[PDB]
């Protein structure tokens, strides 16, 4: 019964306090490899598909916070 | 009273053999569920290495996602 953005600073507490394969960092890597797959092809194609959500959930994440997934994951940051 | 105590022991071995084969379908049934909470839209990991274990599934080796990989395709081909 916590409000709905404090979950996130939890979640995020875990996934900064992780090994680098522990199964926490190990589910949210599932985000950042469809994300980079996706700008991937969109590079060759062309076309920025009209459904993209590996990258706009990691958009997401680094809103909430920047100096999380500028650290974890250094290119998805820029 | 002989074969009552015979089978005391066989229904023991029987229920040991299935087990070890309702584990290979629990396997199974977890791997589906954690490609369909993948497919519609969720972050959790597909590897074989990184499902949930309970002491009805045991550890997940290798050939529970050929045997699932071959049975998915296998069921979508009957449609």
């Amino acid at each position: 019964d916590i409000p709905d953005g404090a979950k996130d600073a939890m979640k995020l507490k875990y996934l900064q306090a992780d090994s680098k394969d522990g199964a926490f960092r190990t589910a949210i890597g599932t985000m950042v490899t469809d994300a980079g797959q996706e700008w991937s092809a969109a590079v060759i194609n062309g076309k920025l598909p009209e459904r993209t959500p590996a990258m706009d959930a990691l958009r997401r994440i680094r809103n909430a916070d920047p100096q999380l997934i500028a650290a974890l994951y250094p290119d998805q940051a820029e | 009273e002989q074969v009552q105590n015979q089978m005391n022991a066989w229904t023991k071995a029987q229920a040991k053999a299935l087990d070890d084969s309702m584990k290979s379908m629990n396997k199974l049934d977890v791997i589906d569920k954690q490609f369909q909470k993948r497919i519609n839209g969720e972050w959790v990991s597909t590897d074989f290495k990184d499902m949930p274990v309970n002491e009805n599934t045991g550890e997940f080796k290798h050939s529970d996602m050929v045997n699932y990989a071959n049975k998915k395709l296998a069921e979508i081909d009957s449609m």
